[PDB]
Parts: structure tokens; C-alpha cells; sequence
């Protein structure tokens, strides 16, 4: 039960933009070297490797581990996958964490990938992770549930009149983080008007599609002095699952959880409090210490989440966004990065991409960054929360 | 085609998977446990609840009404055999029986008659064909009006 | 005394107006659909729709009034099946979920495949072999007619089922007579998709094959229950068009009376073996007890079906609380002649897709 | 009076094909488990000139040339191998047997169980009294519809059979029938496929969920109803795609190797398709004695099964006086090399559009 | 701290296929058989490590979550693992770490593969390796296994002893898996020596089936509610080398000391660092060893004593021929029958692996090791490119 | 087919997967490391013996002999695209700088000549045609006397 | 080179199958492969101001082994001039390349200095026609090169049914689950 510090985290930039010219084996390396370089430390260093994508389908390449493994020179150090939709990376370093708190591996390297340009059209590729045999073979894709579930929430919570207002002010928001960050893909961009993204697809909410490769380092405490100056440790992380058909949002009696909202629905995501508690809990904070945080963004998706997060009340974070209360200077920051709509989206990725934004925001790196920030929260979901991960981490 | 040679092709579906789920895509078949009562769909081995592998088909309520609906009009998201009906209206269908179903609505004689809360009666249409070169049929909902 | 003991019907909602086809082909008259055939607009099959999914609609229906029924027999009366090996009437028996051990097999003959199956039912029942048939007559037409085809205007399609048994019948089964012989005024070849005529359009094509079919059946019915034309209340012949009952009543000694409460097809098109099936279903809508009911239905390679009925004193009780044919009729949706195509597949696309659009 | 078969006909390709040439060319299976195991060692070879029809039309005359002077009142073609999408290939023959016009006519098709499905329609018509008699026609061209390098292509062929059923001098008593359905796609072939295709790879799993499944329900939905076990009945014919099948349901039905040889005949010829629970049933009735109880089941896939129950009369001896066997008439045969078979069952890729025969 | 087994299951007869149930049901039978045994309730279990080949065969992707709500166990996690036949010895050292590192205090390890649901389910199975260069070619992990098999032999002097050989190990399987009540083999007459050398793959072919696995993981000092006796899992190593088969004879990707100068498919270089990694890790050398558990299929099985240290460098089918691997030898291998008696489901494998050693070591094999106080596991994904090495002790 | 239906298929390659490796499949190009002259095939990023990333493509020798061979000559491991020719001969080939390469041995004129140790050479073939109708085209090797 | 409309033979856009414009015969070779070949070879003698004797070598379409001799008959050119070029007795109609292949033959034996007359047809309908000389350096080629005959002795035999099935020839289904499936 030792504690576990992040020496190092990095990604390929932009990476809502493609990356056609090099193989997933040439991206993967590509971040970890990078990783490894701020770290101070040799690749043979690493003792193991947890890392994450989508599933075999994309690529076609199965059982990627060894590839892995032998892509980054490493061999014979072994290399665990984790294929678990969106947070196949937050899996990837939950497993890490705890490879190093075990004491069977010392130094880690936990990351995600997500090359999707290798599948002609990997859109239809990705209802392949849900209950295929009553959504994926019926024509049910993963934007029609969170397109359900920017619905219901907008509908049951008075926000009549003010959908098209909300999704942009969360949309543009993050442009505005984005444009400083160069990392991001929609990075040095013209900020565009409120009524200009009110016109725009998806109301201004919708992600930038790309391909990333992401990494991060984990060392045992005790190990941690010689690579980093500022070392961001773990607090505590939850990891939670229910079944991925959508409907059993509104009836889940196999899941099991005290305090749940009477009148869950895809509006209030019955996962998402569960997990929130799991993991705040384990780390010994409640949502009020939060300095800072990111979540999964896409139509009115971030909404849902900051009220499962604990950051407002139900119904509440849509007015929340609208009063600018996660700008820099509102009462929470929120993907200070540019999240899915400005710095990007690849699935497999996502979950570093969180973590490298946070441990950048606890080190006083990021690009608008918050004063004396202390404890960093990443929220993720897979599918529709069908996977949930929240991890918390402290600069001290 | 004119040239037979086999084009590379990794999945095949066996029909064992649809021939399981014959119930469950046609009947609209869930599950039911005999010590609580508690249903479930789809259809479930183990029960949630009270956690008893004693567990018995049922049939869900063919009638409902939308609890949300969200139409499906990006061309980029637009699925292989479900690309010729632009737009596909996705909703979530509450049944008499309190289950809810992912699916979708079809023959919308009135456009004005569609809203939320809207009455529906489940029927059985054809689907995208299999890898196998079956004809797939599920359900889907149209308005009971 | 064995009859029909309910019935259930299954219409496309989509409707493409005849004026649409003529304007693109240009290839026959405007005014003989519309008028002389009288036929002002057809269905058109979703994607999602086929003779299964029809089908299993008008057999759900028409099990619907009867809860908790179990099916001893089933069979499908189609000419244009989905499946030209293994039986689609066992999918549609899966479908009903009202039991597995039933007689199952799939009739085919043309626009008589449903009465050809309705005499299967009815043998079965009347001959004990079981104590209830369900008989299915349903055609795509419109699937199966070629673009360019001077009948593409009112090619449609539909389903109607028909349950037969001994208790609380609505309209007794008196007797039938059937005919055949090799007349090729229309063919589909094994792996041909669309239906073909045999020689060109027109009266002498009928007289061959569509009258003399249907002639020789009727005659041959009334002959042997020694009954005129003037016997029967209603007629209902095979209904390719409206024109089609009205032109062999002429010609058989039947008076309009007794044609225009069969008439439907007016914004349906030819739905190929319903067309007996669901002409018989508009006339049992409104019928009273006791009226006498004839119907002869023509299947192309030809042959005809004659089949007479008594329409018992339990109707009264059945219309009460059920929707009519004509008021089915009413839900419909209106394409344009690009979108009827996209529906049918009926563009010449690409063998093998790479995505929906690609 | 009592309703059954009256008398029979077969009509089986002369051209044979040996198992081994098939294999040679593709290499995609063990000889010794078709010859051996499936016991299949030659199939019969579809001629240019012949197809369903030509040999329903021969099964169906054979039978009708018994009964002199007979007038048909209905004719049921069960086939699953149509020559026709649309239209009836019945009525076809029914212009061809000349013996009537005024009959009920239709095409029956379930797979491989077609055959005793339209024998089972024209028990209908006959018991309900609405016809005196009906001729059943059990056809199929397997061979034609099975795909070169197809597993399943070195014991594919073809054949026919008719049943008159009457109630008069009836040489076989139809007792009772039960069948069964569901919704199996072991194999399909959808329309305007040529190629009968499987649902899965060949084995015993895809046997017990179609074959032994759908045999099983229906051979024991009927001894149910007339309370009788396996040892009631003297011969039991099942669906003889290969000879391995009779023998292998009955050890799976509980019926001993002696009740089933009879019935066997597919050694030469091959999965005859819907004529194979007929083509049993006849070489059964060749040389059965009067009282004899028969049990027959069929299979058709996608799937469905019929179990049908029949007494031999008295009026058998009389008919097999003057009778030539169907083992008898598998005996002619002419034998080709495995590129005339191709030649002669049109499976060469040649021209859409041929400009002369060889051109 | 130390992790034990309470209980570890497998749905019966592996190497024949269950057509009638689902994958889920498959994964349900042997978890809650499993839970049965440990006399411990589902609700119990806090996360869960399992493993499936690959999303292509059932078309199921992203299964964790699914696995949790079909155990019923939500909101529990479940960590997927896809690594080939290692896939649950991938699994049970992901749940080792789970309840190792004190996270998690209970957790259930397994694997499955339901092959049924793909059409075609052999031709999948190149698509995991150097898919570019050998799946995309036609080469799949079946002719990887000949090769090595052909290299062995002929590398090592075996020349007409090849079918002796294979028939030996294959015959010594089918010898196991007669009285071994959940093997696909069991109670069948064991066939001649002469008989499987004219065989197919001289008797050495493995049986394709379909099975799910589980072991329940938990810390040692709630082991003592739940098992009389438990079995501890004194060390476990996992190695990764690239899927390319030409890559075994020259690969200076590999950096572990003292691998012989003649590394190729005959001499596994992976499966010797595996080796030594997990002794050095557990304590012990391979003089320790009382039984093992091989991935058998050709002479895969030779190549893997050795490099586990049973035997020298070309012993293995010596050691084969002189009876060493029978339950009288000096070190019984796969006691319930292997891969070619008890059968071999590819993600349920590593299991199947545990359990035999978890009753052996409880002494309730039906072969049985008499004192049997070690017991080590060797599985190999893909050709030697996962290789897992497990040690289990009584004591 | 005549019913132009869009049938399922999970996955559907890019042309960019083949596009990316026409050195190594076309050319038998690996990789070579340039400070500790250590080659590889197929081609990689990073050198494994020193980990350096300045690596460069490297032409590997198409000459070499056979290692060790076994055929192919079951039908139930036949793949796709692959079991027109039976048996397939595979082999493993070193080629004459001393790296391996995994193929298979076609156009054997003479039997006898095909041993272990037998000379052999690179050549070009038609392999399994691509999920995007591009035909495929890698190496495969042929004795060399 | 010369060309004209003379569909002799043809093979519309989507065929696969080369298709015949008339039934085979001395008839159908006049009106193109006779015609079209006259045309283009004496069209270049007579910019060449040549004659056939004056040719050591003459290449024509080898469709079949009988096709050069029968044009160099026509043409007025002796058998011998022909003999070296002749290759396809075991090979068959080689397409394109059967000029090309021709001439391969022919440099593998010539000497310097020797002529070479070359007159390919392609149906449809068109006549190439290129005239060479050999050079000094030929001597120095030959002496390392494996010669086309040499190369056209390796061969292996098989049936028609394994030549149908090599060349897919089979009518099979247009999608097909397994291999052999
Ligand atoms: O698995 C995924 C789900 C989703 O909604 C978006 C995406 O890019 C991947
Ligand atoms: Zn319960
Ligand atoms: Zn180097």
C-alpha cells in the first residue's frame, strides 16, 4: 500500500487532427519517448506497460500487447491491454497504479491510442462496444445516445428556450481554452460568436474526431526524487460498470448503491454518482476540494457529468455553464486544456489526455492554469456510462 | 462478382448468435426472477435484485410511449443498411410494463402527431442483412394512433 | 361448419403518386392508369419492409383476435419470397411465438399463392388433421417489377391473413373449385428478380389467360353448388387494378353491385396474392349475416381459385370493435419517384459497399 | 373405406459422378470420411436437358401409368429447387401428365421436407373429401443448386418422386401425421442466390440443432399421438442426404440398424433433396409385406420436420406383381469425368451473352 | 501482501462446444460454480479481471461492463485483458495486483472463448499477430506451431522418432484425461501407439472447444472464511516479445543475459527469460517443480519443458519417450489430459492451467501428485510472443 | 447482387494500412539502425540492441535458403483468398544477410530439389484481396537453382 | 503504324471474356490480321527502302505457333527467317507480349549486325511495325544470360479441372463465407 507519483505525462499534439503519414506503432512510440525524455529516465527503465485502445476491429491487429512491448524496445518487459471504449486509458493507468502499489513493478508506463484513420469509416465501427445484439445490429450508434441524453436532460430540467444558448456558451468555452494551448488541435483558431455557434453543427458541442497517442509515467514514491522536481501523486481513482444497453439507464436493479436518485434517466447518469462516491471516498476528499477538473465532452454530455462530479446540483449545470463558472475565473475550471471540442478526441487517448492536463495544472505548467491548485479530478465515461472512471490526484 | 476470388474478410457471423436471440428480437423477450418478480431486458442469465439464478422468459409490454427521442440526420453517422431513410428518429421507448427500449420510430404518417410522451405499439421490420446473408428482422416502434 | 374465424391485414404506409412514374418513363398514358385502369397512385416498400415483415403484421392482426391462440398450421402464400430455399412461413410462425408443432410450408402459384394456401387451411381443418389453420397471402409486386416496366406505375404490395377454424366462424367455407394449366402470359425464371410478361399487353393477353382462368373456376363452382351469378351477394375477383373485378364481372354475368364493395386498390396497386385476400377482407368489413360471397382469384402460368362463402351471424359481433380495411387505408405517407426508388433498391449500386454513401 | 398411397414413381438421373473426382479437383475433404462415414461414393450428375420438371414429370407418369385412364383433381409439386420464382412449375406438369384440367394446383416448398409437405396436403384433400384423389411430386436438383468447391459438393444430386393417394386399391394406409417448425437458418439460400449456402461450419453441433432437433421433436410429437415406441414399427425412413443420416438419427431415435437399411438406396445418387424421404419410402414399399408398420420423418432446413405414419394393405402384393424397383432402377447409370459434370450442370463461368454455342 | 485461491472453476469438457448458451451464460456458469465452492456470496466480489481473445469473435467489444452486469455485480469493475491463449494468465496476474497492491480485497480472475459464434473461427485466429506480414499473408499461429515442431526435431537429431515422439505425448494426454471427469476425452478407450502415429498430426492435435473460467483471488487473511486450505501464489511473470516468427532467431529487441547463442523457434528465447523472471521472483529453481501445466499442440509441448527448465536443450522428447512426463515420471505434465485430452477454449486457457494445479496442490486431482507443495503453469500466446509463467504453492 | 442491400461488416480496411507498407511488402524493406549497424525486419521506429531513434529503411537481402519448411495441407485451417492452391508449402527463410522471414515456397518445378537448405529467391505474388477491393500484392519465394 | 475500325475481335467495357466479331477462318484473318499486318510492314520497308530478303530476322504475332508462318508466307518471307522467333508451342495466345517474346528468342541467338523486322497486331484494329539491328555488345550480353528457352523448360502440368479452379473460371457464389464455403 505504497504511494504512487506521476513523473512524467505527454501526447502527441493536436490530437483532434489525423495522423495518416505514421503507423499506430510509429505514434505509440512517438509519446512515450517524448514521456520518457521529461522524465530524465532510459526506456529500459520501464519495467511494464499498461496501455489502451479500442479493440481489435480498428486496426486489425489483436492481442497487441508483445507488439507493444517490442514497438518501444522494451523486450522482454510485458505489456497489459485495456480495451474499454473512451476510458481505455483511465483503465490503463488504474492498472498501472496498481502494478506499482503491489510492488511487482517498480516503473510503469500507462497510455492509449486511438488510430482510427486504418478503418475506412471507423464511425460505424464503434457501436461494436456496446449490447451489439440490441443496439449495434439495429442501427443504434454511440452519438444517438448521448444525442438522447442531451435531450432528456434539457427537457426535464426547464432548460426550454435555452438549449441552443447552453451548448454554445460550454462550446465556446472551450475554444477559449483551447486557442493558448498548443497542444490543442483547435489551438491559435479565431474565437467565433455566440451566435455564430448557436448556427453551427451540434449547436458548437460537437468533438473533434482524431487520432493520439498518449503516456504516463508511474514510479514508486521512494523512486520518484530522481526523475522529477514536482511529482503528482494518486489520491485515489474508482472504476465502475453497469450494462451497456442504453435502456437500462432508466431500470438498473443489478446495479447497487445507497443514496441514488429516485428518478434516475439518462440525465442523471446512475454510474456516474456511484463512481464519484466510490473514488472520493478512496481519496478522502468531497466535491468541494476540487480545484480543477476535466470531463467528457459532447453535445450536453459535460453538463450530465459536472452534476454526477458533485460540482453543482441537479438540473443545475446548465445555468452553472451559463453564469461562466467554469472559466478561469468561475468557481470551477473545466477542461482547462480545450477538452473533446478544442484540443481533441481520440477514444483510446482519452483517458491521458485527462491525467496529462491535470498533472500539467498541479505542476503550474498549463496553459491557463489555476492559482494554487491543489487536487485535480478526471471524470470518463465509456459508451454511455457504461464505463465510468474518476481519478483524483494531489500535487503534495 | 465476374472475378470469384474470396475478398479478405475477418468476422463472419455463425447463425447460432441470431438463432439465440430469436426471443428476445421478435417477441420483444426479457427476463423475470421467480423469487422477486424483478424484470429485466434484454434477457439476463443471472438476476440483478435479489442475485437468484432462478430466472424465467417474459414478455415485455408491446405498447409505450417516448420518454425521449432525438433524430438521426448527420450524414457522417450514417450506418452500413441504414443509410436509404434519412432521418432515423432514435428514441427511447417506456413500456406499459415500466421497462424502456432503445429503438426507433417508423411510418410517421403525421409529423405533427410525434411528440414526447406520444403513444407506440411495437412492430417487427427488417434490419441490416447478417454476415451470413441472412435476412435479419427486430423490432421496431411506430405511433399507436 | 368451418370457416374463417378472423382476419388481419398489412399495408406499406408509403404512397408514389402514378403521375410521377409517367413523367420519368413517359411510356404509357396518364389518363388509362388513372381512369380507365383507376389506379392514381401505389405503395412503395420501405427498406425496412418485405413480404416477412407484412406478413407477420396481417398474422399478428388477425391472431390479435383471438388471445392466447396456438397455431396448428401456417402456411405462405407468396410468389415473391425472400428466401427461394428453406420456408419463410416457419420465420413468421417464430415471429407469432403461439407454438412450434404446426403444420408450415410455403404455397406458390402466382396471385392465387393465398387462396391456393386457404384451401390448404381449409383441407386441414375440414379434414381434422388439425383443429385450426392460419393462411398467409401476401406479394411485393412492387419489389419485384422491373424500372421502365409499363405496369411499374401500379406494381404495390401487401399481406393479408386469414384464420381458419370450427368455433365462432364469420363466414362459413361452403365449397371450392380450382383449375390449372401451362399459360406463360407471365414469368420469373429461377434467379430473375423481376416478373416478365409473355407477350404484349392488352385484351388478347387477358382473354388467354387472366379470363379464361377465371372463367372456368367460377363456372365450375356454380356448377357443382348449382348457383347462378345472381345467388351471390358480393364477388371478388384477382386485383392487379380496379379495373381488373369490374372487366371479369362483365364478362362473367355480374352486375357492379356486387364488384364495387371487393374494390380497394384504388392507392394500393397490384399486391400480387393479397389481392383475392384483401378484396374478400373489404367486403367481410361491412357485410351483413347470411349474404353468399364468391371469390375467384387468378395466378399467372395460369390457373384460378374458386372459393364460396356464407357470411354467418357472428359477423355482428366481430365488426364491433375492430378497425376496417378502408379505414388502413387511410395512413399514408407520399414519396417522389427518386425516393420510391432509393426505397426498393432499385438503383444500379455497387456490389460490394465500403461504406453507405461510399 | 381407407385413404392412402395408391401407387408410386421415380425419376433419378442416369449420369454419375464418382465421390472421388470432386475431390481431387479441390482437396477440401478426407475421402475415407465420405466414402466410410457418410457412405456416399458416387452422386448423380444433372444432364443440360434435365431439371426438376423433366424428372417430376417422369416420377409423376410412372405412377399415373398404374392407374390407367385416372383423372388428376390435384397436383402438389414440393420442391425447394424451383425452376420458377413465380409461377407454377405444377401447373407445368399438370399439362404434361394430360390427365385433366380442373385440378388443385401449387408449388409446396420447405427445403428438404417439400416433398412430404405436398404429401401431406394431398392426404388433406382426400381425407376432407373435397378431392377423390391428389398426386404429390417430392423433386429437387441439389446438385444443380450446390456451388463447385462447396464441402457439401461431391455428395450433391438429384431426383423425384410422386405419390398418387386415393381410396381405392390403396397399397400403403396413411394413418396420422405430426409436424413441427422454427426458425433455424442451418441453411439458406436467399432469393436470387443459385447456391443453397450453411448457416455454420459442417459437424455434429450443427447437426443437433437442426437435423437431430427438428427429426427428434417430430418422429416422437407423433408416436405421442398414436402411443407407440420405436420398436411399434417395422421400417423408418428418415431424410437421406447421406446414407450416415438414416442410420445416425435412428441411433439418436432408438431405432435398431435393421428398421432403417431397408430404406437405404443414396450410396449412388447422392443428397436427392425432397425426394429423399419419398425415394426411402419407395424402396421401403418395394419390398414390404401387407401389415408392416412405416414410420417416416423428414427434414427440411431453416428448419421443420414431418412424421408421417403408414400401414402396408393388402393390396401391396398385388401391386409388386408386375413392379420394377427402385433398386432396379438405380442400376443404370452412365459415368463422367468431373469437367463434363461441370459442363452438363452449367457451373463453368462462361459469356452473359454467347454469340454461338462455342463462340 | 500475500494473495491465495479459494476456489477455482470451469465449465465442463472444454474441447466440446456449448452451441445452446450464450457467452454470457458460459461466463455465468463457471463464475457462480466457483462462488459455490468458496462458499462466498457474488455481491462479494469488488472487481473482477477477465479475458477474451479478441471483440472479433463475438462482434462484443468493450465487454467490461457486460461481464459486470451479467455476474450481477455492478457496480463492480471489470478489467479486460486480450492476449491471446494467455488471456487468463494475463488476467490472474492482473487480479494477483489487484488484491496485491490492497486496492481490491476480492477478486475474480477468469477467461472464456465462445469460437462458435464466428463462422469460421480458424482463420480468425491470425489476427493477432504481425497482422501486416503473416495474417494478411496467410500464415496463421497453426503454421508457426508446425514449423517450430519441424525445427525441433530435425535440429536436435529426432529424425524417425518424430511420430514415436508425438504419439508418446499425445497418448500420455488421452491416458490423463480418461479419468479425469470434467476432460472433453473422458472415459474413452485409449487408442494403440501405431494407431496415432497414422493419426492426424501423429495424436498431438489438440481439441477445439468452448469454455468459460474463474478463480477467485483474495487477501491472505480473509482466506481462512472462505477455504480449509488455500493455495498461495508464491510469483508470476509475464514477458513480451514481437508476434513476427522470424523475429525468435534474431531478435536484439530481447535484452535478458544468458540466452543460449542458438535462439530460434526450437529454443524459445521469451519462454527462458519468462522462466527465470518468475523462479528469481517466487524463490524457487526447477528442482522445485512437483507438476507443471504446458500449452500442448504438436511438440509446442517439448519446446516448453525445457525452456522451463525440466530438461536440457533436445531431452524433452527423450524425456517424452521414456515415460518422465507420467504420473510415476519425475515430473508429471498436464495431469488432467492438456490440450489434447481435457481440451483448450484460447481465452479460458490460463485457467484451465490454475485449476488442475489448484487440485493438485490440494491434493484432489484425479492424477494425483502425491505431496505435491509447488505447482508451475506455462503458457505461451500467440508463438512464444506472450509467454506466462505462474508458481503456486501449498505451503 | 441483383438486390442491392448493404450487408454488415464490421470491419472495412483503409488503403492507407497497405499504402504505408509498400517498402516493406513490395521491397522487403526492414529497418537499420544507423550508430550500432543492427537490422530488423520488418521495419521499426526504435533499434532494439542500442534504442536509438535515428534508424533508417534497410533492403534486406532477397536471396537466402530455406531454414525449415512444413506444409499446408488441411482444409480446415484453410484460409480465405488462400485455398485455391493445396497444399501451401510454408516455410521459414534466412535470408543471406541473416535475418528470417516467415512465407511460403510456390512454382515447384522438381520435388527433390525442395530440402532444408535450399536456395531461394523473392518474388512477387497476388496475396488476399483487400476489404477495399484493392488487389494485394507481398512476397512470397521460389526456389533458386 | 496503322489502324482502322475492324472489329475482328472485341472486349466491351465490364466484360471479362475477349469476344469474337465473326466466326473463326481464313475469312476473319484477311480483313485484320492479314490486312493490318501487309499494311504496316510494307509501309516501313518502303520508308526503309527495303525488301524482305534483306531481313535476317522477321517477329510477328504469335497468337499461334501457324501465325508468323502463314504471314511470313503471305508476306514473302522464308521459313528460316521465322524459325528463330517461334516460341509459343507450350505457352499458347501470350497477348502483348507475344511480339515482344518473339523478338526476346530472336536476340537471344542473333549476331551483330543482323536485321530484325518486327510486325505486331493488335485486333480492333492496328499493326506495329519497328525495324532493328543488332549490335556489337550483343556478344558481351549473351555471355551471362539465361536464355527464354531455357527459361520456358520449367513447367508443371495439371488437369482442367485444376486449371479451371486456378484461374477462377468456377461459377461460385458471389460472397462467400469460408474458403470452402
Ligand atoms: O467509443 C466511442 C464512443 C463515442 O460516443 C465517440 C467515440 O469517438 C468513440
Ligand atoms: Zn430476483
Ligand atoms: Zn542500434
Amino acid at each position: 500500500a505504497r504511494r504512487v507519483a506521476i513523473v512524467s505525462a505527454a501526447y502527441t499534439p493536436k490530437p483532434g487532427s489525423s495522423r495518416v503519414r505514421q503507423t499506430f506503432k510509429e505514434m505509440i512510440v512517438e509519446s512515450a519517448y517524448k514521456a520518457l525524455k521529461d522524465a530524465k529516465m532510459h526506456p529500459r527503465e520501464i519495467q511494464a506497460v499498461a496501455y489502451g485502445y479500442h479493440g481489435e476491429g480498428i486496426s486489425e491487429y489483436g492481442g497487441l500487447g508483445p507488439t507493444i512491448s517490442d514497438a518501444l524496445g522494451i523486450s522482454p518487459a510485458p505489456t497489459f491491454m485495456s480495451t474499454a471504449n473512451c476510458t481505455s486509458s483511465s483503465v490503463s493507468f488504474q492498472m498501472g497504479h496498481q502494478m506499482v502499489a503491489s510492488g511487482e513493478y517498480d516503473i510503469v508506463l500507462c497510455g492509449g491510442f486511438e488510430k482510427m484513420t486504418d478503418h475506412f469509416n471507423y464511425a460505424e465501427y464503434i457501436g461494436s462496444s456496446t449490447e451489439c445484439e440490441y443496439d449495434y445490429f439495429l442501427g443504434i450508434s454511440h452519438t444517438d445516445a448521448f444525442a438522447l441524453a442531451t435531450a432528456e436532460y434539457f427537457q426535464k430540467f426547464g432548460y426550454a428556450g435555452r438549449e441552443a444558448d447552453v451548448l454554445a456558451t460550454f462550446g465556446r468555452q472551450m475554444r477559449i481554452y483551447a486557442q493558448n494551448t498548443p497542444t490543442a488541435t483547435r489551438y491559435g483558431q479565431p474565437i467565433p460568436s455566440l451566435e455564430v455557434l448557436k448556427n453551427s453543427e451540434a449547436c458548437g458541442s460537437m468533438l473533434a474526431w482524431g487520432e493520439a497517442s498518449g503516456c504516463a509515467i508511474l514510479v514508486a514514491e521512494h523512486l520518484a526524487h530522481k526523475y522529477t522536481d514536482k511529482p503528482v501523486f494518486v489520491r485515489g481513482c474508482a472504476y465502475t460498470g453497469v450494462s451497456h444497453y442504453f435502456g437500462t439507464r432508466f431500470h438498473n436493479p443489478t446495479l447497487h448503491h445507497p443514496g441514488l436518485p429516485k428518478d434516475v434517466g439518462m440525465a442523471v447518469s446512475a454510474n456516474s454518482i456511484a463512481c464519484a462516491e466510490i473514488a472520493y471516498k478512496k481519496a478522502g476528499i468531497t466535491a468541494k476540494d476540487i480545484d480543477v477538473a476535466q470531463v467528457y465532452d459532447l453535445l450536453g454530455a459535460g453538463l450530465i457529468q459536472m452534476e454526477s462530479m458533485g460540482i453543482c446540483g441537479k438540473g443545475q449545470a446548465g445555468d452553472f455553464v451559463l453564469e461562466g463558472g467554469i472559466a478561469l475565473d468561475g468557481q470551477l475550471p473545466l477542461n482547462t486544456d480545450g477538452g473533446n471540442i478544442g484540443r481533441g478526441h481520440a477514444s483510446g487517448c482519452d483517458g491521458i489526455l485527462h491525467i496529462t492536463e491535470l498533472f500539467r495544472q498541479l505542476r503550474g505548467e498549463s496553459d491557463n492554469q489555476v492559482k494554487g491548485a491543489r487536487i485535480g479530478v478526471s471524470q470518463n465515461l465509456g459508451g454511455y456510462a457504461a464505463h465510468n472512471s474518476v481519478i483524483v490526484l494531489s500535487n503534495d | 462478382s465476374m472475378y470469384p476470388e474470396q475478398i479478405h474478410r475477418m468476422t463472419t457471423a455463425s447463425m447460432l448468435r441470431e438463432w439465440r436471440e430469436h426471443g428476445g428480437k421478435y417477441r420483444l423477450e426479457g427476463s423475470q426472477c421467480e423469487e422477486c418478480n424483478e424484470i429485466f431486458f434484454p434477457r439476463r442469465t443471472v438476476c440483478g435484485a435479489c442475485n437468484s439464478l432462478s430466472v424465467k422468459p417474459y414478455r415485455c409490454a408491446r405498447s409505450g410511449k417516448i420518454e425521449v427521442m432525438a433524430p438521426a440526420e448527420n450524414p457522417i453517422l450514417a450506418a452500413m443498411g441504414y443509410g436509404e431513410t434519412v432521418p432515423r428518429i432514435m428514441a427511447m421507448v417506456r413500456l406499459d410494463d415500466g421497462l424502456v427500449i432503445a429503438s426507433e420510430i417508423v411510418d410517421v404518417c403525421d409529423q405533427q402527431q410525434l411528440k414526447v410522451g406520444a403513444p407506440v405499439r411495437m412492430v417487427i421490420r427488417k434490419h441490416v442483412r447478417e454476415s451470413n446473408l441472412a435476412w435479419q428482422y427486430a423490432y421496431k416502434f411506430v405511433l399507436d394512433i | 361448419k368451418i370457416g374463417i374465424v378472423s382476419y388481419g391485414a398489412g399495408i406499406p404506409v408509403c404512397r408514389l403518386k402514378v403521375q410521377e412514374v409517367i413523367n420519368v418513363w413517359k411510356n404509357t398514358d396518364l389518363k388509362l392508369v388513372e381512369e380507365n385502369l383507376g389506379v392514381t397512385e401505389r405503395a412503395v416498400l420501405q427498406p425496412d419492409e418485405d413480404v416477412i415483415t407484412l406478413g407477420v403484421l396481417a398474422a399478428q392482426r388477425a391472431l390479435d383476435k383471438v388471445p392466447g391462440h396456438q397455431i396448428e398450421a401456417l402456411y405462405l402464400g407468396t410468389c415473391t419470397n425472400p428466401y427461394d430455399s428453406r420456408a419463410s412461413a416457419s420465420i413468421i410462425l417464430e415471429m407469432l411465438g403461439s407454438g412450434y408443432d404446426a403444420y408450415c410450408a410455403d404455397v406458390q402459384f402466382a396471385g392465387k399463392s393465398g387462396t391456393s394456401a386457404l384451401q390448404i387451411c381449409q383441407a386441414l381443418v375440414a379434414s381434422g388433421m388439425t383443429g385450426s389453420a392460419l393462411a398467409i397471402g401476401a406479394d411485393t409486386i412492387n419489389r419485384n417489377t422491373a424500372p421502365g416496366d409499363l405496369t411499374e406505375s401500379y406494381a404495390g404490395a401487401g399481406a393479408a391473413a386469414l384464420l381458419i377454424g370450427s368455433q365462432d366462424v364469420i363466414a362459413e367455407f361452403d365449397a371450392s373449385f380450382s383449375c390449372a394449366a401451362d399459360v406463360a402470359d407471365n414469368i420469373r425464371p429461377q434467379g430473375d428478380r423481376y416478373i416478365r410478361s409473355g407477350m404484349g399487353l392488352g385484351s388478347d393477353k387477358n382473354s388467354i389467360g387472366l379470363e379464361d382462368q377465371t372463367r372456368r373456376a367460377a363456372e365450375g363452382l356454380m356448377a357443382k353448388l348449382h348457383t347462378s351469378p345472381a345467388d351471390y351477394d358480393y364477388v371478388v375477383f384477382q386485383q392487379n387494378l380496379v379495373s381488373t373485378p369490374y372487366s371479369l364481372a362483365k364478362h362473367l354475368g355480374f352486375n357492379p353491385k356486387q364488384v364495387e364493395p371487393g374494390i380497394y386498390a384504388g392507392n394500393v396497386g397490384d399486391a400480387g396474392s393479397a389481392s383475392p385476400l384483401l378484396g374478400l377482407i373489404n367486403v367481410l368489413d361491412q357485410a351483413r349475416p347470411g349474404q353468399k360471397i364468391l371469390l375467384v382469384s387468378y395466378g399467372f402460368g395460369a390457373g384460378s381459385d374458386a372459393i364460396a362463402l356464407t357470411v354467418t351471424d357472428a359477423i355482428e359481433q366481430y365488426q364491433k370493435h375492430n378497425k376496417p380495411l378502408r379505414e388502413l387505408l387511410e395512413s399514408k405517407i407520399y414519396v417522389d419517384y427518386g425516393t420510391s426508388i432509393k426505397y426498393e433498391f432499385k438503383y444500379l449500386r455497387a456490389d460490394y459497399a465500403l461504406t453507405a454513401y461510399l
